[PDB]
């Protein structure tokens, strides 16, 4: 069967350069089989950045002349692969890269249409953000609860993403929402969450959430007494 | 390019119902060369449909496309849970292939009030020099809601920014998060801070709010 | 103002599968002569991608060589109504054999080799001798593709099989394809153009045989040197009984291997060649017919060597053979009166792989199928659809 | 009965392989064969 | 003299010119049995082209022109782009989806209403 | 209506649907040696019949004119009766002595004397 590993997420500075890996398992050739790279900014619609079919190298005129596309075919050791380069990178760069795999070897496959087609075969997925911040651990606040009542985590100032978040050591999970991240002005990113539970078991048990932060390496656990 | 106009942007519907996308282009494709793809959040999307009325091997039948001069349209009868989840259309007929701006399909629920609190700054966060408030909108249908923050009985704007839970599988209610944040020092001037919401499920505007100390 | 036509001849064709004819210049009469001088006809502008390994003209060619040569045992005599002492490569059995009569029998002096011998035929399948008239001398075969069809031809000097063609012409006829039944060592086939090239069904996979083509030929002699005799008992009525390299140029060879390895395995990795682990004698062994007497030589003396980055072979006989795994049928080969010596190009290898920097090859064996791929990787079958429709402004007469 | 066969050699490679009422409901056929005898009819 | 589907990478204008290459060589005891079916295929396989040929009013080789309008929904391209700028490989891939709704067009489309008026018409 | 469709309507509506029985006249180791001899016998009933409409002037399906007068003798009928008020099975037997008559009529009446004729007359 055919599936398409990608590289690991990278956090990059903008103007840097980043190279993308896509492993083509089960795909026999890029003689027979096609590779498209198109990107899906964060909450977005897709948009198409180039392909390698017949071993010709192409890109879209947004982005033409910005990005090397190389490619290598099957090796005893290793399947073929794939490789998106792109240099220069903005903020407006920060999405998910996918690979896609659309077999070639059929003229009226009508998945493609003279180089221009459809995509078959797709891929986990790599991060790549740009921003000018570095690394930082996330500063863990509580949201205490007053007066059925709800308490939470402010977790802020985290970069790059993913947090996870988990409370009383993941044995307290039903109800619980964590908010996905925004991204600060300060190009930092921070969310929350919270908890609903029944106001009577306030006092009668404790809670605390669980932040960890694999980037930085760091993991907190913030007690959110009530106040 | 082509150009891919969508829609509608989100649909509600139930299990076992028919439902229908459509996408337009800014040119007639003659030769139907347009697919469809499925994608759930977080996950890859998958090729559902190309060249309007072909099914890729492994998609269900209830999925059918149909293809006439400039619109396009993607029909799901007998609406599956494994089915929900955002839509796009591409075009490959001219370079570069263009998707549209995307089908959003939500679960049917009935409308459901939204529980409103409010959070004051920590006092930890407080010794950081920062002040963040947070209001918390709950368990509410449908989506559409709108927040703003009344300090010292005054609006402010500008400084507000929110975060959306995808809809609950159990219950298809949603949840969101406005967090409001400012200076430490503008934060002891100000009285009083408030949170109103406006909602469909809510007779009247809830406002629920705290002064600085309690 | 536009409106339909109707054109016909519009070159537009298809990927498709067909039977095929045969043209030919004893199994090989009764098959359409070749044209004198056959038309080749090349496609500008023209981008085709093949697929050896899905191609159905192989297993049409496989299907074609099984199911005709149980015919070159039909009209043949039978053998169902059949003390040994000899190392003795052969053995002198004695027997007795019923003659014309059905009562009366005969005691009979024979020569049968260690590996036939109660005959192992008996144990699996039934026995037929071969017709001593036909002879099984390789002759070229072309497979042509019926009207309404075509085949394509890729002209290209280096291709292994798979992808994009950009010079593709067109045949009725393939070219003369050798159906010589070599095993480990491919005999008198195609011979690549320039540098050599190697092809694998899968080259991730080890298990996927790699097929490998000379662009230097390999004269390869084998000899039978006994002056034997035949003499014909009678085991009527009617039906009778017929009773009895150079290692200067092999290491030009693999050194130009090791670099037509290239970047398959990495540029750094030793490549080591070693004899076949085991299998059916057919695998283990360089298995062929020459003369009419079956070969199987020993290829241990070729495949030893152990390649950084910076010749006689043994031979034995067997007198009956089960070619290509067919049971229930076996064929005894009447031996010939006199010595029997060939000359043959070898042209290219089958090679399988083992499962740091250690790379293992042997000889190939396995389906009889890869060595006709060593042929029929330049060809596909396309259908011709002649019929086109298309707008022209013109309006019929009215 | 479960039967065994053995597969005696008549070789060379031919090989011989050596080595129960049926029923039917009653509450049917009775139905059945009235049809039957009325569908006859007229013939006799 | 191109040869036997020798325009195939050309124009389709082009590509016209060399017709009746492709058209002329469109029909160009057991073992031999596998050669029989082989012939026989073969020219039933051209007669149902042929009758096809005939149904519609042509027959005559090469090309023929029809009293079928191209409504814009089966290409919406200029002739230009068609016969100057794609291939015959390229466009039977546009069309396959109306093929078949001109095939049956054709044949309706005038014989069955062009040959019945001429029948009137040949009366006076 | 389908193959065979108007058979039993009358001769004036049945030649409306002639492409459908036309269309569906060709229809696109032993044991399947008994299909390949139906193949074969498939085309050359196909061509026994179109050797006709070649040596007669038509060739262009399903309708042609001629100049053969039709003669009183063989089923003098109103033309409102043949066509508004019979069948073509009903029509085929009626004619059916005088059939080969024609079909000898047609061939020599019609072409043999018209393209001479043309071969004459297209001297200038
Ligand atoms: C069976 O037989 C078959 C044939 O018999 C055989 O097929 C052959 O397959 C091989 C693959 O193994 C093919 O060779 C490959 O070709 C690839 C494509 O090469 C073309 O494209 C590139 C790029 O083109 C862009 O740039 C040029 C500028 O020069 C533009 O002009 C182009 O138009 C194009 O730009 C467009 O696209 C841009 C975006 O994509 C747009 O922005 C832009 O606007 C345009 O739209 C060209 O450079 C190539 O040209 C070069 O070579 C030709 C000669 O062929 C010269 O004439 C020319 O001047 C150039 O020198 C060509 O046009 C190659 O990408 C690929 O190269 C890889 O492998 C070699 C080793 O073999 C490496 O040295 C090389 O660096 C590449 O490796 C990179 O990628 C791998 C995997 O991705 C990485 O692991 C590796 O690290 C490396 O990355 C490095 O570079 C990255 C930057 O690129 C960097 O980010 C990394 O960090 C790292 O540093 C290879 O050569 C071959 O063509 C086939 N043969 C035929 C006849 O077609 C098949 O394999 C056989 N099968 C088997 C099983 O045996
Ligand atoms: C020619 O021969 C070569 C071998 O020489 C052969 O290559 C092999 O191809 C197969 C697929 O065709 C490869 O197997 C897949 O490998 C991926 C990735 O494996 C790596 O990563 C995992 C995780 O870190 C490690 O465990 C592993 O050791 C490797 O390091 C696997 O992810 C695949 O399994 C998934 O898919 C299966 C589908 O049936 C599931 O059953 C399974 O549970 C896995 O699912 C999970 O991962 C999915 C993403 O892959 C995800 O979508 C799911 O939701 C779930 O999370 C699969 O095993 C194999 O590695 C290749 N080996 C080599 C050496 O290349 C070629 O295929 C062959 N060529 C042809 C044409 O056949
Ligand atoms: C324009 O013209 C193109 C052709 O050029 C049309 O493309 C065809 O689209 C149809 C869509 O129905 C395709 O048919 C479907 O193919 C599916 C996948 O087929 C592949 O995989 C199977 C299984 O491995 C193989 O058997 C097959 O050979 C292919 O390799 C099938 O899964 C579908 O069948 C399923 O759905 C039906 C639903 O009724 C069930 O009844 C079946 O039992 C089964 O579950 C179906 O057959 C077809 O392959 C396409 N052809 C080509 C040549 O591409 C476009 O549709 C057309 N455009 C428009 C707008 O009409
Ligand atoms: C990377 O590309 C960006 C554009 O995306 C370049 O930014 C431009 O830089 C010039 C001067 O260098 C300005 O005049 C433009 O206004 C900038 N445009 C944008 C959109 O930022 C940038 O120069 C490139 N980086 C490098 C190192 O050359
Ligand atoms: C196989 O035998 C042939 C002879 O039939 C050898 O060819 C001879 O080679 C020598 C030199 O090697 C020449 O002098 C002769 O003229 C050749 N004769 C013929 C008829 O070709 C060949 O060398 C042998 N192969 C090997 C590997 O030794
Ligand atoms: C490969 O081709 C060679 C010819 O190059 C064949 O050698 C001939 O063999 C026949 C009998 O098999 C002899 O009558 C000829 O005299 C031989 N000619 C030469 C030049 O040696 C060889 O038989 C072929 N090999 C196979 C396996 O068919
Ligand atoms: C076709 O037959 C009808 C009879 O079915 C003929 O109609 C008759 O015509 C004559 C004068 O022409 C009248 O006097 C009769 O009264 C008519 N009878 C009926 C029943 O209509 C008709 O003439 C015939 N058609 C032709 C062209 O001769
Ligand atoms: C062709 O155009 C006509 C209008 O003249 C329209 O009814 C029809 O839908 C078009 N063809 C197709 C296949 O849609
Ligand atoms: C009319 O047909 C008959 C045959 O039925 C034929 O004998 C006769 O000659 C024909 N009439 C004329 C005027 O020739």
């Amino acid at each position: 069967q055919i599936h398409l590993v990608q590289s690991g997420t990278e956090v990059k500075k903008p103007g840097s350069s980043v190279t993308v890996s896509c492993k083509a398992y089960g795909v026999n050739t890029f003689g027979l089989y096609a590779v498209n790279w198109v990107r899906q900014a964060p909450g977005q619609s897709l948009e198409y950045i180039g392909q390698i079919w017949r071993w010709k190298s192409s890109a879209s005129h947004h982005f033409r002349g910005r990005v090397l596309i190389s490619a290598v075919d099957l090796t005893g050791s290793s399947p073929p692969i794939s490789s998106l380069e792109i240099k220069n990178l903005t903020s407006d760069d920060t999405a998910v890269y996918f690979c896609t795999t659309t077999s070639t070897y059929d003229r009226w496959s009508g998945l493609h249409h003279d180089g221009v087609m459809a995509f078959s075969s797709w891929g986990q997925g790599t991060l790549i953000s740009v921003s000018a911040a570095s690394t930082k651990g996330p500063s863990v606040f509580p949201l205490a609860p007053s007066s059925t009542a709800a308490l939470g985590c402010l977790v802020k100032d985290y970069f790059p993403e993913p947090v996870t978040v988990s409370w009383n050591s993941g044995a307290l999970t039903s109800g619980v929402h964590t908010f996905p991240a925004v991204l600060q002005s300060s190009g930092l990113y921070s969310l929350s969450s919270v908890v609903t539970v029944p106001s009577s078991s306030l006092g009668t048990q404790t809670y605390i959430c669980n932040v960890n932060h694999k980037p930085s390496n760091t993991k907190v656990d913030k007690r959110v007494e009530p106040k | 390019d082509i150009q891919m106009t969508q829609s509608p942007s989100t649909l509600s519907a139930s299990t076992g119902d028919t439902v229908r996308i459509s996408c337009r282009a800014s040119q007639s494709i003659t030769g139907n060369w347009v697919a469809w793809y499925q994608q759930r959040p977080g996950k890859a999307p998958r090729l559902l449909i190309y060249r309007g009325a072909a099914l890729l091997g492994g998609v269900p039948s209830r999925f059918r496309g149909s293809a006439a001069g400039t619109d396009f349209t993607l029909t799901i009868g007998n609406l599956q849970a494994e089915d929900f989840g955002t839509f796009y259309c591409q075009q490959y007929d001219t370079y570069p292939g263009t998707f549209g701006q995307g089908t959003k399909v939500e679960v049917k629920r009935t409308v459901a009030a939204p529980s409103v609190f409010i959070f004051p700054p920590s006092d930890e966060q407080l010794k950081s020099g920062t002040a963040s408030v947070v209001c918390l909108l709950n368990n509410f249908y449908p989506r559409e809601a709108k927040v703003q923050w009344k300090v010292d009985n005054a609006l402010q704007s500008g400084n507000s920014q929110e975060s959306v839970t995808e809809q609950d599988s159990k219950d298809s209610t949603y949840s969101l998060s406005s967090t409001l944040t400012l200076s430490k020092a503008d934060y002891e001037k100000h009285k009083v801070y408030a949170c109103e919401v406006t909602h469909q499920g809510l007779s009247s505007p809830v406002t629920k709010s705290f002064n600085r100390g309690e | 103002n536009l409106w339909v036509t109707v054109y016909y001849g519009v070159p537009v064709w298809k990927d498709a599968e067909t039977t095929l004819f045969c043209a030919s210049d004893w199994a090989t009469h009764a098959c359409v002569p070749t044209d004198p001088n056959p038309q080749e006809i090349h496609l500008e502008n023209v981008t085709e991608e093949f697929n050896m390994w899905k191609n159905n003209m192989v297993e049409q060619m496989h299907t074609d060589i099984i199911s005709l040569w149980d015919q070159s045992l039909k009209p043949c005599v039978k053998l169902t109504p059949l003390q040994c002492t000899n190392r003795g490569e052969l053995k002198n059995c004695s027997f007795n054999m019923t003659t014309e009569l059905r009562d009366k029998k005969q005691k009979v002096y024979s020569l049968f080799y260690r590996l036939d011998v109660r005959l192992i035929n008996c144990n699996t399948s039934a026995i037929t001798q071969a017709c001593p008239k036909v002879s099984f001398e390789p002759i070229p075969i072309h497979y042509c593709a019926p009207a309404g069809f075509a085949i394509l031809k890729c002209k290209d000097k280096k291709f292994n099989g798979t992808g994009p063609c950009p010079s593709v012409s067109t045949v009725q006829c393939t070219h003369g394809i050798k159906p010589v039944v070599s095993t480990q060592l491919l005999l008198n086939g195609s011979l690549a153009e320039e540098e050599v090239m190697i092809r694998s069904e899968n080259i991730t996979n080890n298990a996927k045989n790699i097929l490998v083509q000379f662009n230097t030929p390999v004269q390869i002699n084998c000899t039978r040197p006994n002056n034997n005799t035949r003499k014909s008992i009678r085991i009527g009525p009617g039906q009778a009984f017929y009773a009895t390299v150079s290692k200067a140029t092999w290491n030009e060879t693999l050194g130009k291997v090791v670099k037509q390895l290239r970047k398959h395995f990495g540029n750094n990795t030793i490549i080591r060649f070693a004899n076949s682990s085991g299998g059916d004698l057919e695998v283990t062994t360089h298995s062929f017919n020459c003369g009419g007497e079956f070969f199987y030589c020993n290829t241990s003396g070729l495949f030893n060597s152990t390649w950084i980055s910076n010749i006689t072979l043994p031979c034995r006989i067997k007198q009956i053979i089960n070619m290509w795994q067919r049971i229930g049928q076996a064929m005894y080969a009447p031996p010939i009166q006199g010595v029997i010596r060939c000359v043959s190009n070898i042209t290219g290898l089958i090679l399988t792989r083992d499962g740091s920097t250690t790379e293992t090859f042997r000889p190939g064996g396995g389906d009889m199928r890869d060595n006709w791929r060593s042929e029929l990787y330049k060809y596909k079958v396309v259908k011709i659809e002649p019929l086109g429709v298309a707008p022209t402004r013109c309006k019929r007469r009215v | 009965n479960n039967n065994t066969r053995k597969s005696i050699r008549i070789g060379p490679g031919q090989a011989f392989y050596a080595t129960a009422h049926c029923n039917v409901s009653k509450a049917t056929w009775n139905e059945t064969l009235g049809k039957v005898v009325k569908q006859l009819r007229k013939h006799f | 003299f191109l040869g036997f589907l020798g325009a195939a990478g050309s124009t389709m204008g082009a590509a016209s010119m060399t017709l009746t290459v492709q058209a002329r060589n469109l029909l160009s005891t057991v073992w031999g049995i596998k050669q029989l079916q082989a012939r026989v295929l073969a020219v039933e396989r051209y007669l149902r082209d042929q009758q096809l040929l005939g149904i519609w009013g042509c027959s005559g080789k090469l090309i023929c022109c029809t009293n079928v309008p191209w409504n814009s929904s089966w290409s919406n391209r200029n002739l230009s782009e068609i016969w100057d700028n794609m291939t015959w490989l390229q466009w039977d891939k546009e069309i396959s989806n109306y093929t078949q709704i001109i095939y049956g067009l054709l044949e309706e489309s005038q014989n069955q209403q062009e040959k019945n008026e001429q029948d009137l018409l040949a009366l006076d």
